[PDB]
């Protein structure tokens, strides 16, 4: 019985050293992925409105051509 | 190397841009040919920030000169250092802008923009690590105000991840008569609030008043004014151009100076127009502010102070601590340690000791309130709307630019009233 | 074996590595080209100094260190300075654009572009190790690299090296030498992200160091060079047990048994004496009992706080130089009666002492007096939580108006990371309350 216990304790220290490398590795990848989407989503929002600005400069120039 | 890219646009833009390079070229040891005849190597260590290195050891400003009338252009080469610039980097209209914003933004400026954008890219792609851009222009008339803000739009679209720093020159009825200026400025600011990270307000009303009262100039010229701007602009770039404690660049400035994206309009200051306490007193003195706004009427969100000269920085540390203690109610309490200072050993030409003061004060709403008022005096009348609706613009666009600038003042007030507890 | 790799991250971390590695060299007799006349074991050895220095076959002793910074200004000066020959190019790693004082850029935007290369270089240092003990990570709290790259590297080191030790030397921000108004944000973000991944962290309060410099060395406006040369003395003392042999010498790791009563309670208070100028140290020899006493004067601490108004969970004395146990024991006994030293009720009140005989060294042209004997006390006191309290308060003043918070959100971070970090800090401050309360 005592040796059964002795190997269960070393199996736990391994189990937990491992679960800890695991959850770190995963916590990282989750963060790095949510960060690319967020930063991109933000850069996309900036462009979508910088370009909606270009569409309004078409509409404005096409109005002065409805002057002549 | 961290390359800023300089862009002068319009009548006002190119002139204040010109004396800029004359001054910083002299500080750095560069004659109008582009060679270095200097004493100390502290003038070269970060020279690449504003200068292209050409073999034959020639330093070429990284400047893009732009206008809608070839007149302003010719003056530049003719003047001092005109031949230090890059001949290709001149980009010139012909038809001009005629103090109309629509002509700079939507129509005639549109026709020249892509010809500027091309010089931008050529200069940008030459950069190991592009900080971004600084645009010298005016918001009062024509090319600088409208094409300058259209160029801003286009550049941010190609470089959405670079810093956009402008030196905007605000109109003062004490310096120009053309009545459409309250229109031009307001339509520009509507763009500046949305597409720059840092705008130094150069106020022609405060430049005049300074020259008229302190400098006692009964009739100040656009050359006596621009003498003040060149002093300011050499100052608010000391930490970009010279080695220091802090590795200053256009983004570290923005991160630390701008607590809310829209509230990015800085009140500059200079002194003297001396001892380390007199400097500091004057530098925080509304008489030394290059924007007609009194700090004692609002609260400082954030402040930067450049001390230039040979002086005890222990003294400076106690002096700067002193002004925050004795003036504590004029710095927002919810942003700790929000007043930083830097000292550079080399002072500007002809001053043994200077100070330069960049502030982000809710009192800048004063500046914007004066423009807002002159605007509505015309817009309530519908005056000169034809110079604009004729070029294709909707009336809604004046309403919108107006509501936006009204919000910007409303937001400055929000944080002037904000408390910690 | 028991080799330690040091990692120096950002301006503070790098510049402090310059001070520490120039100091180690003077301590061990190593010259700026890496040769050591006293090492007769060429190309290798398991001498004590080899815990911090590998040896090339040509006789060069090479720091087991890596310098990482997101820009090249600061590390370019190592590459061209007095000790440029000491480091192999590949140990000195730089980017092109720094973090601009932004934790997000240090952790995600700019840092994600260099992390694999930094980890790789570290692996080449660990692969030269017969029994790697752990890492020593030097970094500011305040800078965007110091905070966000350190913590990215910490998460990574935990993945690639599991529970292998990671100690921190962390520069805690101070208004007199601060760079950025956002140092409180970077501070909390990195303290939260790192807390799980660090076994022991010695905080250095820039204001503590600045005051000691002004007051005991008579430097009017102390520089980073002034502060670094004092920090490296304290770092030297904490690592001297690793780098030196000695009968009465006690492994750092043995002090860690005592210093960390729970995983999160791992921030020991450092105190160092004598810090004394040459003129004031002339004709005035300071005895074992004088320097020991100085350790309990709060004005000699690395971090500003009142241990008097908190509780001790551990107190260690690391002596170097002319010191023998008889004196040490005498001095502790006087201090116990004449000073305010309350232990929590659940831990023994003995002092743990180590003595290294090699006397302290000073750096050419320094302001520190070369003394015959020195001491660094490492205490775990609840009082350190004050430093957390202050810093946590500056964070709050700003986050309630979300000032500057847009500079982080635009780089990809969410407000939720902010409240998550501040809550962790709120809990940490509550843990430090709980350990101090008596038992039932
Ligand atoms: N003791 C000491 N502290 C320093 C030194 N250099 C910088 N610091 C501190 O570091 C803090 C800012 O972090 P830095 O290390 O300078 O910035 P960084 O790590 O290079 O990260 P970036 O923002 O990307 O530049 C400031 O509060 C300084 O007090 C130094 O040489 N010695
Ligand atoms: N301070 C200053 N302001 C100027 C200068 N030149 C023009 N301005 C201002 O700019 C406005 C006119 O815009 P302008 O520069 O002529 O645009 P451009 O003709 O298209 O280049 C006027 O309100 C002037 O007050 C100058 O040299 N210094
Ligand atoms: C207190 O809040 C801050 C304000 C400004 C700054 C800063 C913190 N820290 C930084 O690293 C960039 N920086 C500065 N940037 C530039 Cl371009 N010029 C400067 C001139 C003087 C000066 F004190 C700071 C700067
Ligand atoms: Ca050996
Ligand atoms: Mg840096």
């Amino acid at each position: 019985e005592k040796r059964e216990h002795e190997r269960e304790v070393i199996q736990k220290a391994i189990e937990e050293n491992n679960n800890f490398i695991k959850m770190a590795k995963e916590k990282l990848a989750q963060k790095m992925e949510s960060n690319k989407e967020n930063r991109e989503a933000h850069l996309a929002a900036m462009l979508e409105r910088l370009q909606e600005k270009d569409k309004h400069a078409e509409e404005v120039r096409k109005n002065k051509e409805l002057k002549e | 190397m961290r390359e800023i890219v300089h862009i002068q646009a319009g009548q006002c833009g190119n002139q204040i841009g010109a004396k800029f390079w004359e001054v910083i070229s002299d500080e750095h040891g560069i004659d109008p040919t582009g060679s270095y005849h200097g004493d100390s190597d502290l003038q070269l260590e970060r020279i690449n920030v504003y200068y292209n290195e050409a073999t034959g050891n020639k330093y070429v400003p990284r400047a893009i000169l732009v206008d809608l009338e070839p007149g302003t252009m010719d003056s530049v080469r003719s003047g001092p250092f005109g031949q230090i610039f890059r001949p290709d980097n001149f980009v010139f209209g012909q038809s001009g802008a005629g103090n109309n914003w629509a002509k700079g933004h939507y129509t005639e400026g549109a026709e020249l923009v892509d010809s500027v954008l091309d010089v931008v890219r050529k200069e940008s792609e030459s950069c190991d690590c592009l900080q971004g851009f600084q645009l010298t222009h005016s918001l009062g008339g024509g090319t600088g105000s409208g094409m300058g803000t259209l160029l801003i739009s286009k550049i941010r679209e190609e470089y959405p991840d670079r810093i956009m720093n402008t030196f905007s020159v605000m109109p003062s009825p004490k310096v120009s008569d053309t009545v459409v200026e309250p229109y031009n400025a307001t339509l520009s600011v509507h763009q500046l609030v949305e597409n720059t990270d840092e705008t130094y307000c150069i106020d022609n009303e405060a430049l005049y008043d300074i020259c008229f009262r302190t400098l006692k100039l009964t009739t100040p010229t656009y050359g006596d004014l621009n003498h003040l701007v060149s002093a300011t602009m050499s100052g608010v770039t000391t930490c970009l151009r010279f080695p220091g404690q802090l590795n200053a660049d256009l983004r570290k400035l923005a991160v630390n100076m701008v607590p809310f994206p829209r509230l990015h309009f800085f009140m500059p200051g200079f002194a003297p127009l001396l001892t380390v306490p007199e400097l500091t007193q004057q530098m925080f003195d509304s008489k030394n502010m290059m924007a007609a706004c009194d700090p004692r009427h609002g609260r400082y969100l954030t402040v930067a102070a450049i001390f230039r000269g040979r002086m005890s920085m222990k003294e400076v540390d106690e002096q700067m601590l002193n002004v925050q203690n004795k003036n504590s109610s004029y710095f927002v309490e919810w942003i700790p340690n929000n007043v930083k200072t830097a000292v550079c050993d080399i002072p500007p030409r002809g001053l043994k000791m200077s100070a330069t003061f960049i502030g982000n004060s809710t009192a800048i709403q004063e500046l914007f309130k004066r423009i807002s008022e002159q605007f509505t005096a015309m817009f309530r009348r519908k005056a000169f709307l034809h110079w604009y609706t004729g070029e294709g613009m909707d009336e809604m666009e004046f309403t919108e630019a107006e509501s936006n600038m009204n919000d910007l003042v409303s937001e400055y007030q929000q944080y002037q009233d904000a408390t910690a507890d | 074996m028991r080799e330690c790799i040091s990692i120096h991250v950002g301006q503070a971390g790098v510049q402090i590595g310059n001070a520490c590695w120039e100091l180690y060299c003077l301590e061990h007799g190593i010259q700026p080209d890496g040769q050591m006349p006293s090492d007769k074991t060429i190309g290798g050895g398991d001498d004590s100094f080899n815990t911090f220095f590998s040896e090339t076959g040509a006789g060069k002793h090479v720091p087991r260190a890596v310098f990482v910074d997101l820009e090249p200004t600061v590390i370019d000066e190592v590459r061209t300075g007095t000790y440029r020959q000491l480091f192999h190019p590949e140990q000195l790693i730089t980017g092109k654009e720094d973090a601009a004082n932004n934790y997000a850029r240090g952790h995600y935007t700019i840092g994600k572009e260099i992390i694999d290369l930094v980890l790789d270089r570290i692996r080449k240092l660990a692969d030269q190790c017969t029994g790697l003990q752990g890492f020593l990570v030097f970094h500011s709290f305040g800078g965007g690299t110091g905070s966000g790259f350190t913590s990215l590297l910490m998460e990574r080191l935990s993945v690639d090296y599991g529970k292998k030790s990671k100690l921190e030397f962390s520069i805690y921000p101070a208004p007199q030498v601060s760079t950025a108004v956002v140092e409180p944000y970077n501070s909390i973000l990195t303290t939260h992200t790192t807390l799980e991944h660090s076994d022991c962290a010695f905080m250095v309060d820039n204001e503590a160091i600045y005051d000691i410099c002004r007051r005991n060395l008579d430097i009017e406006r102390p520089t980073y060079t002034n502060l670094n040369r004092l920090i490296s003395q304290i770092v030297s003392s904490i690592t001297a047990s690793l780098r030196f042999d000695g009968a009465l010498n006690v492994d750092l790791t043995e002090f860690q048994t005592n210093l960390v009563p729970y995983p999160r309670i791992h921030f020991p208070l450092a105190t160092y004496a004598p810090v004394i100028s040459a003129e004031k140290a002339y004709h005035e020899q300071l005895s074992v009992a004088e320097i020991t006493n100085a350790c309990f004067e709060p004005a000699n601490q690395m971090v500003k706080c009142d241990p008097r108004h908190g509780k001790y969970m551990a107190c260690c004395l690391l002596y170097r130089g002319d010191v023998v146990p008889k004196d040490v024991n005498a001095a502790i006994a006087t201090i116990k009666t004449k000073r305010s030293i309350q232990f929590v009720d659940w831990c023994p009140t003995g002092f743990k002492v180590g003595i290294n005989y090699q006397p302290p060294t000073v750096v050419p042209g320094g302001d520190l007096a070369k003394v015959q004997r020195a001491v660094c006390m490492l205490s775990n006191t609840t009082a350190i939580a004050e430093a957390w309290a202050r810093l946590d308060h500056k964070f709050d003043l700003m986050y309630a108006k979300r000032a500057f918070v847009h500079w982080y959100v635009g780089e990809g971070m969410e407000e939720g990371e902010f409240s998550e970090a501040r809550e962790d800090m709120a809990a940490l401050e509550k843990d430090y309350e709980e350990v101090g309360v008596d038992s039932v």
